[PDB]
């Protein structure tokens, strides 16, 4: 019932692939995918690894 | 160079940021596997036929990497997180602790 | 920069490893092998254990803890021919001989 499996495989298409080449629009959309399945993933390990991982690629690539 | 064996590793959830969702425990002993997989490998109860073949092939052609030292026995742990309307939930998470290593 | 965890080809010639001294058939076989980086993300897609997730996460905070290792997670068996003391052809199925798939552990 936790949709990160969907979200993680969908981003593992865009990045990689084929920095910033051109965006960040793959990171913006994946963050939203997590942000939506947020309620169905309160006790999911990968979900929290995902949410924690996205954050790390956001600051390194300096998007927004 | 040191052989394939288990090593200690305590995971502090605050240090990895998972303290933002895990109520209990504050961390846990996960362990990790490290070390070389050399000839012979059979002295390891856990070493698959492929792990033997790959290692043997490696001794003839250096470009083919050795088998890898990874957990072959794992145990589960109970963890506490918060539910909607901040209720405590207990969940068992599998393959959390390395009980043993082996070449794969 | 550095290639991700995936299966690679590998044909094992039994004469090249000396196992031709006991294996009658086949002359070799396609074993394959796993190689590549296990970086964030890993569950189902790259296929990893909760530990492999935790180890990789820990690695991103403390570089001294190695990343999860790319290893076969699916293996198939092969039939092989050898000779017993009677010097008669015996057929044996050997399990975990072929990598069908990789993952992080």
């Amino acid at each position: 019932p936790c949709k990160i499996l969907k979200c993680n495989s969908e981003f593992w298409s865009a990045t990689s692939g084929s920095d910033t080449p051109e965006f960040c629009a793959a990171l913006r959309s994946y963050a939203l995918c997590t942000r939506r399945t947020a309620r169905t993933c309160r006790g999911d390990l990968a979900y929290h690894s995902a949410v924690h991982g996205i954050e790390d690629l956001m600051s390194q690539h300096n998007c927004s | 160079k040191s052989s394939c064996k288990r090593h200690p590793l305590y995971v502090d959830f605050s240090d990895v940021g998972w303290n933002d969702w895990i109520v209990a425990p504050p961390g846990y002993h996960a362990f990790y596997c490290h070390g070389e997989c050399p000839f012979p490998l059979a002295d390891h109860l856990n070493s698959t036929n492929h792990a033997i073949v790959q290692t043997l092939v490696n001794s003839v052609n250096s470009k083919i990497p050795k088998a890898c030292c990874v957990p072959t026995e794992l145990s589960a742990i109970s963890m506490l997180y918060l539910d909607e309307n901040e209720k405590v939930v207990l969940k068992n998470y599998q393959d959390m602790v390395v009980e043993g290593c082996g070449c794969r």
